[PDB]
């Protein structure tokens, strides 16, 4: 068995968490009840002596009203209290308060209650974390958590999906601030982090979707196919991608260079062929994160097909793209992808805005490329730091005002490492 | 291109498509530690927080000493009336007692006149 | 971060605060007797941030009033909605402030101060976590002003980690009613820079001046500004009441308005003004300077952060637009460098009698120009010593005026020096 | 809870009291027993056991004849008669006789019956002193009597009517004499004074009143007016209300400069608006003092408006005076305005001389014109003491002649203090 | 302040201090037993001013009657009224003073003072709050100049906070008693310089020139002057007697009336003038009372007014006419006459009225002056001394007595110093 245990922290955490777990009930055939009529659903579901099966989950939101939709929502039977941490006042947007005020209050009971999921574990492979960049929750405690993995789970295997901030949707001025600081302070201790841009969310629920005012559950309902491509072959019996492990052998040549592109195609508002799908999967309008491949180098590139999709109308949709593009790899590394079908076909919500498709595909590709989207976010964080503008809220928590600045150079070496490697 | 077949399972296969070999023939805190940082922080919130709560006793004592000093400027206003208010009745008791002796003084100074002139006639 | 404790302090914070509990408990469905009769869920959701639980389904406002004079007790008392309060948070003295800050600061003051903390302290405990505290007062007199201030200095030292809150209305020889109302408002302004979080200024100078030029009122009573104050009251306390996507509290509200902690004081606005539209129309009138409740032109400085809610049906994409818009239209009224410091709100619920309104909440540099007109007026006075007699014979050195005026005059420098900071 | 003791020294200060609570007594439906069919009048009223409501009042006199009539009036049964305080001899028109010779045999009496009315008091704002400035108890007496409370109670709040002399009413030829001395002794214990020039109120009562000789009663009942709008704030709970700390709060900029001008409308002979009323205060015929402000700076503008009286139409009004170029205010004063307003309408004793009116307003006005009538006096001081004329008189009683020149000179420095407030 | 003692002493003081009791006692309604027998309550209201109530329901003056001569006292029970004085407050010798003030004031008249202190002290006891005394007398004989000047001094010594006041008759050469009259008159001035308060100057040669010029009688007699003499003492007590606006007493006028303690010399006067017994068939206007009153024909002492300069005026109506005529009247006669009052006392004329006239005139006026001209009285004494003194005529009436040369020569530098301090605010400037 190869159990991965999902943590969820802060609001974007805990509803992206609700997204995930609703569609794999879907896919896996589990009822809200937790009952159940291929055994790799367990590696995300343990089992309880009623017949239950329970995700592997705990969720983290010192905020007590959005842990209370996952104890009154449609599947709140799944969950059991102690996988539940609320509290009473959260981060109020504030990194310095979620890592240090409330971090150092409730770390041991989060990690007491991680620890008794993993005491279920006969084979842990490691940890899925979903929290945003910008919140105070999301980005303070998160790394926080990240550093204690590092020392209580030494050898295992931390993935990250993370929400990066976009205006449209932004909650706080100093979401940049944030970012910067938990990006800093995680880097060392995640060996895969998947960017989820806000942006690039916004921007496909609204072209792709006919959507004017793309909600939070808009946004989540699409993270959540993305999260399932990424997954599935850790929840059925696939090929490619099929241990944590295996995903920084296949994307991460370099541990600091850790932050794969995701592409998905095709998204259909509520039948597209396998080339159809796959030049979409070279289109920057599907990627979700920001940025141009046209200005980096590929580092891996693996394609992700889900449903009826069959080899030899792969390869020759690889072969028409490699004749009309290029597509630049880094001098030491080959170019070419590694290619994965998993049966299972597509789920979508029911009653959502996604349509039910015969086939998708989720390309995970190492470009330098991302490397634009930490220097947007760089530059904002430059622009408030130079006057200093909102720092007093950070030092009043008891941070040091060197952090930003021993943060912001670890950013700097960051642009100047994907510069490098990108030659 | 060069296909290579990495696997095959229940829910799906794997393999993997070569377009061009690589130009390059290779690949060019503790517990404690952690503990201490938020122990540092914690420290530093309640220094802050008491040379606050220091400044705003320190304005407690302003406004016991400003109260207190508005109570010793009407003791002194009491004292100060007190002492010119029984100095100048004094002064005017000296005075009026004064003019009342030189007035039935010079009176007996005619007393005494009277009573040479008795004399004078005698003789 | 639930409950907030409202205090009001003095005849003009009596009055305003009535006013607004009048308002916001026909927003939420409360009848004088404290019985919810409304028509909607969204009106109870979070009541209980201004509102404690009564047995009997009665909501009692979590409100303390207090004064040195029992005639404006009565006057509320006997007001329209005079028994819905908690008839033992009346703190009343008996001998008045006689327009005098030093009596409310120091003597008569101090006398009843412990008498209201113990009404504080009450309510605080009856509180599963208190937000902080919101105090309504006149700077101009000496009970709301004097005593107002020493309230929020004793409750920073009984509470150091609250946010304070205060609507602050300043004083104009328009609407005046005492000859030494720069003395009494100086002093304050020096405590309000020390100890307050955030500060609304309510300008009675803006107050008349909207009064006659646009409401074409040629004699405006304090009822007619009033009307303006319980919209502006209602309008910027709307994201503590009503739900939405930012779980707006007072912490968050400082955390993303004040980017230093001297510059925390607010230039209030509202649209529609009306006496006893479109959206493009809201989104203008809101930035206008015939629509600010601070005697300043915005378009004489720059705006550092801007907080705006928009109540009523209507589309937020449309909203979302002319917000935009007007923002890069007028860029040379904002700082560059703060990415994002224009956020938009939005609530279902209109107030009362209006179907659409807009309530702007801008940190503006031209605030400096309220602060130099009560410093010319101070000058003025204390350069000829006037009545300065009144002050010292109740204990105060001179130094306390040259310092306050000193603190006053360095804030608008501090002002000045951000109005021209670039990137 | 907020008591002010009121007391009457001399014949001016009893007599002007007789016509002040009498008028309370109509203003609040006490009857001549204290007995009565907003519990405001409190403040100047105790009330005994059998509901009988006293006056919170001392009336002294060093000579019986006039606190006689009083004990043996209509309200011979208002006061208790140990209010009611008398001597044998009066000062004989003379400031050193009322503050010393014959003052000191009864200061302790009058003393000891203010201590227990200032037992009975909760809350204590301060003592309502009437006198006159010629007479030789108004003077003397009123200057030992301040003197004494300064020590007794600190410095408690205390303020003044004091009766100014005019030559068509007088008593005495030495009334300047007595003037200087009793303000120069009284200042530094004086909070506010409120003048009242007898020969203001003698014009008034011929031109509005259409009285041919006014005597004291038609000159009380007038003044009783002004006295019954200052104390109205007090007795009565209205709309906007002006204690005893914001009337020195708000009317007294420096403190030697505390003296007050009242001006009082509509004076009708037994309905005009806020603004005609509101005018009529800043026309020189209707001022208690004659002077001429429009040759000085007005520092401070108290308005107290009684009966049917809406707060939009002061507003309306004060806007309208505050365009006027002939009403010039300092330039150290942003605003100089102050506002009350009591809703129960002027109470006019039947009988009398003034006509019943629906509205009317006293303004309380701290003007640099005022200093033209320390001006008169001090002239009328000079004439004489350049010659020592009647000197001897006070010299006898035991005062010296530096007295009268110190009191002089404070004189000198107070018109000159005028001065410097005036300029720019 | 209520109570005065009166004293009368000497021939010419027991004979208008008996016109005068019975003048106001008319006035008041008291009848020569001491009852009364009036009809207006305002008789009765001040008449403790004077009188006291013995029981019986009647009114005795408090009144003491002294003379050396027996005779005159005599003439005074024998007079009418004469029954109405208590008979214990009769102090007489059995000698005169020869109308010489040495014996007066030195040898007989100290042996009967102690006497007068008796009932003096009786009559100031009973008192529950006494004004003072005032005292008549004649200033040209022996026992009412010497002898009543011995008393005001021994009545100063022990009641030195009270008012002294007098009615003080000069002598004149038309109506003479001895030549030695200006000694006399000279020796009394010195010591009412220095022990009174008050002094009416009642001038013998002002009342025969009106007998004699304006009331026509060739050969005048002391009956005739003392008429002039009861009109206006009744005039200047007026406002003693009756209820008023000045609640009027001895020290407010002196406090008013003398700006200077020597110069208390008040020249009286009065309006209408009359001769006794004489019915007025046309009563006077208010206009004829003021103008009248301020005339030269109408003062009780030989100065012209217009000589001199009015330091304070006191003037009292009597009679039912309009205050506001009267007050008309008076500030036009000071306006137009402003020559005649010194400009460094504001409001130095003070006017009165009383509604019940004097018997037989239905309005009079009584006029009280301080005025400079008095110095002309003062002149006039100091030419008729000097005279004398020159020759040092007469001196052995007095040496004889005890006396010497130098309380001659003091006597006469003091008034004529009088006479020099009344010259310097004659010309005082503002
Ligand atoms: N895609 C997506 N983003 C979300 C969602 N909820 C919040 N966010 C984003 O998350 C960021 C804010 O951080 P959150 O994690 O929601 O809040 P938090 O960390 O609990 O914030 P605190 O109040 O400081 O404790 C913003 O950039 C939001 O746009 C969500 O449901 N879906
Ligand atoms: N308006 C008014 N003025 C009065 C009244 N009575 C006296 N005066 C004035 O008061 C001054 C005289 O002072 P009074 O108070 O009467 O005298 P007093 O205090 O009794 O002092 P003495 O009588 O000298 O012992 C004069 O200027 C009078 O005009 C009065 O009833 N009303
Ligand atoms: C938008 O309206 C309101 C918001 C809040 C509030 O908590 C809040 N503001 C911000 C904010 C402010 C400025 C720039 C920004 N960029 C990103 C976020 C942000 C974040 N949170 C409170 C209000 O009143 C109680 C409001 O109503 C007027
Ligand atoms: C007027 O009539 C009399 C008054 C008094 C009397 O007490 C008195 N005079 C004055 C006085 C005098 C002069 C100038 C003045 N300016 C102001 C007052 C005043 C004040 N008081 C006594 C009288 O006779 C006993 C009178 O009758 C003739
Ligand atoms: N906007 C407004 N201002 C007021 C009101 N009442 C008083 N003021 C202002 O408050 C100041 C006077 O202070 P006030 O509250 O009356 O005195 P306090 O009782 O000692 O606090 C002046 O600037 C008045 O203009 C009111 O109802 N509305
Ligand atoms: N006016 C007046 N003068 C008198 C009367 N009797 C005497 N004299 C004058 O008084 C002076 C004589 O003094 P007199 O009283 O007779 O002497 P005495 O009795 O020894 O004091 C002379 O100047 C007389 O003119 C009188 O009845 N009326
Ligand atoms: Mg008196």
């Amino acid at each position: 068995m190869r159990e991965c245990i999902s943590i969820h922290v802060g609001q974007a955490g805990v509803q992206i968490g609700n997204a995930c777990w609703e569609l794999y009930c879907l896919e896996h055939g589990i009822q809200p009840d937790g009952q159940m009529p291929d055994d790799s659903f367990n590696t995300f579901f343990s089992e309880t002596g009623a017949g239950k099966h329970v995700p592997r989950a705990v969720f983290v939101d010192l905020e007590p009203t959005v842990i209370d939709e996952v104890r009154t929502g449609t599947y709140r039977q799944l969950f059991h209290p102690e996988q539940l941490i609320t509290g009473k006042e959260d981060a109020a947007n504030n990194y310095a308060r979620g890592h240090y005020t409330i971090g150092k209050e409730i770390i041991d009971l989060v990690l007491d209650r991680i620890r008794k999921l993993a005491d279920q574990c006969t084979g842990l492979q490691g940890f899925l974390v979903f929290h945003s960049f910008g919140g105070g929750t999301g980005s303070g405690f998160t790394s926080l958590l990240m550093e204690r993995l590092s020392v209580d789970y030494g050898k295992k295997s931390k993935l990250e999906f993370s929400i990066y901030p976009a205006p449209q949707v932004s909650t706080a001025v100093v979401e940049p601030y944030n970012s910067i600081l938990t990006t800093h302070t995680t880097l060392e201790h995640s060996d895969c982090a998947f960017m989820v841009d806000n942006e690039a969310i916004y921007d496909i629920c609204r072209r792709n979707l006919d959507i004017e005012r793309p909600t939070y559950t808009n946004l989540n309902r699409l993270i959540s196919q993305i999260v399932s491509s990424i997954t599935a072959s850790l929840r059925f019996d696939g090929a490619l991608n099929v241990d944590l492990t295996e995903f920084q052998t296949n994307l991460v040549p370099y541990p600091r260079i850790h932050f794969p592109l995701a592409t998905y195609a095709p998204v259909i508002s509520a039948q597209l062929s396998v080339a159809e799908i796959t030049n979409a999967c070279f289109e920057p309008a599907n990627q979700m994160v920001k940025c141009d491949p046209r200005h980096g180098k590929y580092m891996a590139c693996c394609l992700l097909y889900r449903g009826d999709v069959v080899p030899k109308d792969v390869n020759a949709a690889i072969a028409t793209i490699k004749t009309k593009r290029s597509i630049q790899f880094v001098d030491w590394c080959p170019t070419g992808f590694k290619v994965g079908i998993n049966y299972q076909p597509p789920t979508v919500v029911p009653g959502g805005d996604l349509a039910k498709v015969q086939r998708a595909v989720c390309m995970l590709s190492n470009t330098t490329a991302i490397a634009e989207a930490w220097a947007r976010l760089d530059h904002k964080f430059d622009l408030m730091y130079a006057k200093r503008a909102f720092v007093h809220w950070y030092v009043g928590e008891g941070m040091e005002e060197g952090e930003f600045s021993e943060a912001r150079e670890d950013m700097a070496a960051l642009e100047k490492d994907y510069e490098e490697v990108g030659v | 291109m060069e296909v290579i077949e990495l696997n095959k399972a229940t829910s799906g296969q794997s393999w993997e498509v070569i377009l061009k070999p690589p130009s390059f023939d290779g690949v060019p805190p503790s517990l404690e530690e952690i503990q201490k940082k938020l122990e540092a922080a914690e420290e530093r919130r309640k220094y802050q927080e008491a040379e606050l709560l220091k400044h705003l006793a320190e304005k407690r004592e302003h406004e016991r000493e400003v109260i207190q000093k508005a109570i010793e400027e009407n003791n002194n206003f009491i004292k100060m009336a007190k002492e010119k208010l029984a100095q100048k009745m004094e002064s005017n008791k000296e005075n009026r007692e004064a003019h009342l002796a030189a007035m039935l003084e010079r009176l007996q100074e005619k007393d005494k006149h009277a009573e040479e002139v008795r004399k004078n006639k005698e003789l | 971060m639930r409950e907030i404790v409202h205090i009001q302090a003095g005849q003009c914070g009596n009055q305003i605060g009535a006013k607004f509990w009048e308002v916001i408990s026909d927003e939420h469905g409360i009848d004088p007797t404290g019985s919810y009769h409304g028509d909607s869920d969204l009106q109870l959701e979070r009541i209980n941030v201004y509102y404690n639980e009564a047995t009997g389904n009665k909501y009692v406002p979590r409100a303390i009033l207090v004064d040195l004079e029992p005639g404006t007790m009565d006057s509320v008392r006997s007001g329209p909605f005079g028994q819905i309060f908690r008839p033992d948070n009346f703190v009343f003295g008996q001998s008045g402030a006689g327009n005098n800050w030093a009596k409310g600061h120091y003597t008569e003051g101090a006398e009843l101060v412990d008498s209201v903390l113990d009404v504080v302290r009450k309510e605080s405990e009856s509180c599963d976590c208190l937000q902080g505290f919101q105090l309504t007062h006149s700077l101009g007199g000496g009970t709301g002003s004097g005593m107002g201030t020493l309230l929020i200095s004793k409750i920073r030292e009984e509470y150091p980690d609250r946010i304070m809150n205060t609507f602050s209305v300043m004083p104009s020889p328009k609407v005046s009613d005492t000859v030494v109302e720069p003395y009494n408002a100086t002093l304050s302004v020096h405590q309000l820079v020390e100890n307050t979080d955030e500060t609304y200024c309510i300008d009675n100078e803006a107050l008349y001046d909207i009064c006659f030029r646009t409401l074409k009122l040629t004699t405006p009573t304090y009822g007619d500004l009033n009307h303006l104050v319980s919209a502006t009251m209602s309008g910027v306390t709307t994201c503590l009441r009503f739900p939405g996507q930012l779980n707006a509290d007072l912490r968050k509200l400082a955390v993303n308005m004040v980017p230093f902690p001297r510059l925390h004081f607010f230039m209030p606005g509202f649209a529609p003004l009306t006496s006893r539209l479109t959206v493009p129309e809201l989104t203008q009138q809101m930035f206008d300077s015939k629509n600010m409740m601070a005697a300043c032109d915005p378009r004489h400085g720059r705006y550092l952060t801007v907080a705006a809610i928009f109540r009523g049906r209507m589309s937020m994409k449309e909203v979302d637009e002319q917000m935009l818009n007007v923002q890069n239209k007028n860029s040379s009224y904002f700082v560059e460098w703060i990415p994002n410091n224009v956020k938009t709100a939005v609530c279902d619920i209109p107030p009362r009698g209006l179907k659409m309104s807009a309530t702007f909440i801008g940190n503006s540099t031209a605030i400096q120009e309220l602060f130099k007109r009560i410093s010319e007026q101070f000058t003025a006075m204390f350069r000829r010593k006037a009545f300065l007699h009144w002050y010292t014979g109740e204990g105060m050195d001179e130094m306390e005026f040259t310092e306050a005026e000193s603190n006053m005059n360095d804030l608008v420098s501090e002002y000045q020096q951000y109005q021209d900071a670039t990137a």
